[PDB]
């Protein structure tokens, strides 16, 4: 237990930093050189590095060509890759559903569908935030594939609607 | 009426024409009678397994039999029945019968009695297919290049199989071929007495004198020709075009050692005449040079003392070549000299070729190289010796030397007399080559030739036996697709010229073997030349330049941001914050930086009671913007850690905190114990750091466990951390990235000493191995400990901050160096278990 010394030194003899022990790295040192900066602002300085970087390499200076997603993040840290075939969408969409064409996870991906937009953020995220609260995603549970349903996501993904054949109507 | 076939367990039913079935019959009576009796599973070489190999036989049978209007009808019928949409795509069905279940798992039931019957009984295959794969000329690319000696041991079974498979492609061209052959013999007698047919020593295995005069250089360079020259032709053949258009397809070729007389012919070919009088030409020079280099230096009789020694090393049978591993060029060429300084110039060994930056051969008299390797038996250190416990930097050089299978001295000064002669033979035939259409680059120089002055034959028999070769200089390619028609298979020239361009867009097929597919898919097969789909024919290499390289986007505020393979998870910055036991126990340091939103996972060293870590990440998550998520950092060494932070995480996870990350310490988990943290308690990734090679092995096999859950390495080389694994940050990876990249759910991120852009910039886009000769390596993210100490969130004293503010850094070679002095003020240390610490060099310390 001789770690603690150097992050409390008002404590040890005479706030003698000699006498305490700091672990630090012989390769990162020559990198530290500021003192009392926010680490915010050092991987701030560190991400727009890459930044200027990555442009003056292929985008030839020029930020227009970037691909800007709507939402970064969600599906893999890949570029979302489900099963490609039954990656679509549609103006006029309605998804009739048989014993045929049921599967958890795959018709998850066709509700979702191709643009990262609102509805494929929402279907497709296995958590949602509760006030601060990550908990599972109640659309993969209430969303699961049920004999003779029936999905439309009219109108460029406006709005999903599910219907179910209650008391022998949809 | 249906036709059923019926042989052990296995029916084939096809739909035959009615005014058939009497002399479709007759056929049936003598097919029965010529296949072996059924035995435990269809065990049998010859033994059908499937009923389309089955199916296959009977095509075959036919064949032999003169009863047309059945053989193609029975073809047109075969294709429409198992080649839908691919009809002149067999290789590709035959390959897939190896995926199934029901057919035994092996490629000698496949090849054969398939696609040997196919061939066989198929009529001209003059189609010209879907050959768009070129068509765009700005985003395809095809390079030919061609093997050299000594690529193989036995490489006199591959002319074996390919004319028992592809006779009828080959049949009129090595009988052609080997009358030039045997016209020529007769000049360069008392030398091989055995003979040189190779017709009457395919059809006849028993004319066929043993392997020890085979592989020699005579007698294995007009083979070796021809085995490169009956795979173009099978290339040309299969896909039904001519060899002059062909090659219009081709951008640019070249050869090895041996191979660069077929690749400077493969342009001087227009038409099916032409082709074979060009390889007539090629074949003849091929016996000079053969002849020459055995009669200028003829090996003697070497004593069965230093071979038996040689052998007990683990080494090859002593030859004129001289391979070393493992070591750069500039360490190669100084224990040389110094291995000469003991030798005259008549023995001299000098850089002959060079596969690579750690893999070069050198040339010279067997006792001279065996004293090479004597010294460099001195100078190494066993394979099981364990390097992980002694520094690196102080480490023995690893190697394992050996000599390959090739009778004669090449690229080196003992042949330099044998070339004047060599080109008199040049001027005593019809030995000349005609103007050049594609660029061909030179193995030493890398120019083209077409501008020269002097000739063809002349200048190349002068390269392969001075000159040395630069193998890399001669490869600079611009093109995708890489295709090898030459020896050795898997154990050829493909391989090395593969792991050289790995991640440069290079896609190398092996048109020598079709075996697919290899577990890994690092080069393609035969079938991918001839794959006829428009844009499902052509797989595509790891282009690590453009594939793996960063990209961006741009907020709906106005803010942009990184996209990576890290940073699409992350949803933010591609880089983290590893968790420290000193530093990354601060709440502020975690809730203050989240805010600005970067990733940063909490050290668990710094609590030591589950009630303590529950008021840390309450207190986090309170303060930190509703949403975003932290990750924690826990250690393997100590069990009371792991018995009151584990359950703390499940039941956490359970409520639903935003705990996010577990990063396991020093110490990679077992299968087991990694099981539950992946399945049970439901996080998003897992930090999983190991500190060595045997750790890099056992996260793997964790990640193909768990084919859907991310894994992030968190790879640290022991540069900069507290608890610093000392290994190179390098030579761990550099042997097994294209290891860990066979995941679908791998996330590989580095740290050991990292602090800015500039420093990390080569990792993340991979040209960190250009330094090493390596291709383009990325890396997901840079992890960072200790440039992030010196912050205003960490509540470490400003005294210490600024002792490491004065404190100064050390350059990455030297890091190592720090076992002595205070190398930039900082040093390594025992501790109480013994594993090194790294300190800033104090009155403490
Ligand atoms: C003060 C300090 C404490 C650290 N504590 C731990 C630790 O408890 N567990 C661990 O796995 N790594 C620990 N590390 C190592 C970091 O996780 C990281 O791997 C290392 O700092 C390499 O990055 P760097 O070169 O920028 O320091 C610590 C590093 C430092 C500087």
């Amino acid at each position: 237990d001789s770690l603690w010394q150097s992050e409390d030194l008002e404590s040890v003899v005479d706030e003698d930093v000699q006498r305490t022990c700091i672990l630090h790295g012989p390769v990162a040192s020559q990198y530290t050189s500021k003192v009392d900066e926010p680490i915010g602002d050092i991987l701030n300085s560190i991400h727009e590095g890459h930044i200027a970087r990555l442009i003056k390499e292929e985008y030839a200076g020029d930020e227009s060509k970037i691909p800007v997603v709507e939402y970064f993040g969600g599906k893999k840290p890949a570029s979302v890759s489900a099963t490609s075939v039954n990656i679509i969408d549609g103006n006029q969409v309605v998804y009739e559903i048989d014993s045929e064409l049921p599967n958890k996870q795959e018709w998850l991906d066709l509700l979702a569908g191709t643009e990262l937009n609102w509805l494929q953020a929402f279907i497709s995220t296995d958590r949602i935030v509760q006030g601060s609260k990550h908990v599972s995603n109640p659309l993969h549970d209430i969303l699961t594939p049920a004999k003779h349903s029936k999905v439309t996501i009219d109108k460029k993904t406006k709005k999903l609607t599910a219907f179910e054949n209650i008391k022998g109507d949809l | 009426r249906p036709f059923q076939l019926t042989h052990g367990s296995i029916e084939h039913t096809l739909l035959v024409p009615n005014d058939l079935f009497f002399n479709y019959s007759q056929l049936k009576d003598e097919f029965i009678k010529t296949l072996p009796e059924p035995t435990e599973g269809f065990a049998g070489d010859d033994e059908p397994s499937s009923p389309a190999e089955l199916y296959g036989k009977f095509i075959g049978f036919i064949s032999n039999a003169q009863f047309p209007q059945i053989v193609e009808l029975s073809l047109k019928d075969f294709e429409s029945r198992f080649l839908d949409n691919n009809n002149d795509n067999i290789h590709s069905f035959a390959v897939k019968l190896l995926d199934d279940e029901t057919y035994p798992t092996t490629i000698a039931k496949v090849k054969e009695n398939i696609v040997k019957n196919y061939y066989k009984a198929v009529k001209s295959i003059n189609k010209v297919e879907s050959n768009l794969l070129y068509h765009c000329k700005h985003d395809a690319k095809l390079v030919a290049i061609f093997g050299g000696q000594g690529n193989t041991d036995d490489y006199f079974e591959e002319l074996r199989e390919l004319y028992t498979l592809y006779q009828g492609l080959i049949e009129d061209l090595l009988v052609s071929i080997a009358e030039k052959l045997n016209q020529l013999h007769p000049s360069f007698d008392k030398i091989y007495t055995q003979g040189l047919n190779i017709l009457s020593w395919l059809k006849h295995p028993e004319t066929t004198p043993d392997q020890d005069y085979l592989l020699s250089v005579p007698v294995s360079c007009p083979v070796i020709c021809v085995i490169q020259l009956c795979h173009y032709t099978i290339t040309c053949k299969v896909l039904g075009l001519t060899p002059g258009e062909f090659r219009n397809s081709l951008k640019w070729s070249t050869g090895h050692s041996q191979g660069l007389v077929t690749a400077v012919t493969i342009a001087a070919s227009d038409s099916w005449d032409s082709f074979l009088k060009n390889s007539l030409t090629a074949v003849s020079l091929l016996l000079f040079i053969g002849s020459r280099c055995l009669s200028t230096y003829p090996r003697t009789s070497l004593p069965p003392t230093m071979l038996q020694d040689s052998l007990d090393n683990g080494e090859g049978r002593p030859s004129p070549m001289l391979s070393v591993r493992d070591l750069s060029i500039k360490q190669v060429e100084k224990f040389i000299e110094q291995t000469n300084s003991h030798l005259p110039r008549e023995k001299h060994i000098a850089i002959s070729l060079i596969n690579g930056a750690r893999n070069l051969v050198l040339s010279g008299p067997p006792e001279s190289l065996y004293g090479f390797n004597l010294n460099l038996r001195n100078q190494k250190a066993p394979m099981g010796l364990d390097q992980s416990r002694v520094p690196f930097s102080e480490r023995k050089l690893k190697c394992s030397n050996r000599f390959l299978p090739i009778f004669a001295p090449f690229h080196s000064h003992l042949l330099a007399d044998a070339t004047e002669l060599i080109l008199d033979d040049v001027k005593e035939h019809g030995l000349s080559f005609e103007g050049l259409k594609i660029p061909v680059y030179d193995t030493f120089d890398g120019s083209d030739f077409q501008a020269l002055k002097e000739p063809i034959i002349d200048r190349v028999v002068k390269l392969i036996t001075e000159l040395p070769v630069h193998w890399e200089e001669a490869t600079n390619h611009k093109a995708t697709h890489i295709l090898d028609f030459g020896p050795g298979g898997v154990s050829g020239l493909g391989v090395l010229t593969h792991r050289n361009k790995e991640g440069t867009g290079a896609r190398i097929i092996l048109a020598g073997t079709l075996d697919s597919n290899p577990i890994d898919d690092e080069y393609g097969f035969k079938h991918e030349i001839f794959q006829t789909s428009a844009d499902k024919a052509i797989k595509w290499a790891p282009d690590w330049l453009k594939e793996l390289r960063p990209t961006l986007v741009k907020n709906s505020e106005g803010k942009i941001y990184v996209k990576t393979k890290f940073s699409q998870l992350l949803g933010r910055a591609p880089l983290m914050v590893a968790g420290m036991t000193p530093t990354t126990v601060n709440t502020d340091i975690v809730s203050a930086s989240l805010n600005a939103g970067y990733h940063i996972e909490l050290a668990g060293g710094g609590y030591f009671s589950p009630v303590m870590m529950t008021r840390a990440i309450d207190d986090i998550v309170s303060r930190i913007k509703p949403g975003y998520g932290l990750g924690i950092n826990l250690i393997y060494v100590n069990p009371f850690m792991l018995q009151w932070g584990i359950p703390l995480i499940k039941d956490l996870r359970e409520k639903g905190y935003p705990i996010q990350s577990l990063t396991i310490g020093a110490g990679v988990p077992s299968i087991e114990v990694a099981t539950e943290y992946i399945e049970d308690l439901g996080l998003t990734h897992l930090g999983l750091k190991p500190g060595s090679v045997d750790a890099i092995s056992q996260v793997i096999a964790i990640a193909k466990a768990h084919p859907t859950f991310p894994i992030v390495l968190q790879w640290t080389g022991g540069r900069g951390g507290g608890h610093h694994s000392f290994e190179d940050f390098h030579q761990p990876i550099i042997q097994m990235y294209s290891k860990i990249r066979r995941c679908s759910n791998i996330v590989l991120v580095a740290g050991s000493g990292f602090g800015s852009d500039e420093d990390t910039y080569p990792y993340l886009s991979g040209y960190w191995s250009e330094k090493f000769n390596y291709p383009p390596m990325p890396f997901d993210g840079v992890l960072f400990g200790s440039r992030v100490m010196t912050s205003k969130e960490s509540h470490t004293s400003l005294a210490a901050k600024k002792l490491i503010v004065e404190c100064k850094g050390v350059p990455d070679q030297q890091w190592e160096q720090t076992y002595k002095k205070p190398t930039g003020g900082i040093i390594t240390v025992r501790s109480e278990m013994g594993e090194p610490i790294h300190k800033i060099a104090t009155r403490g310390v």
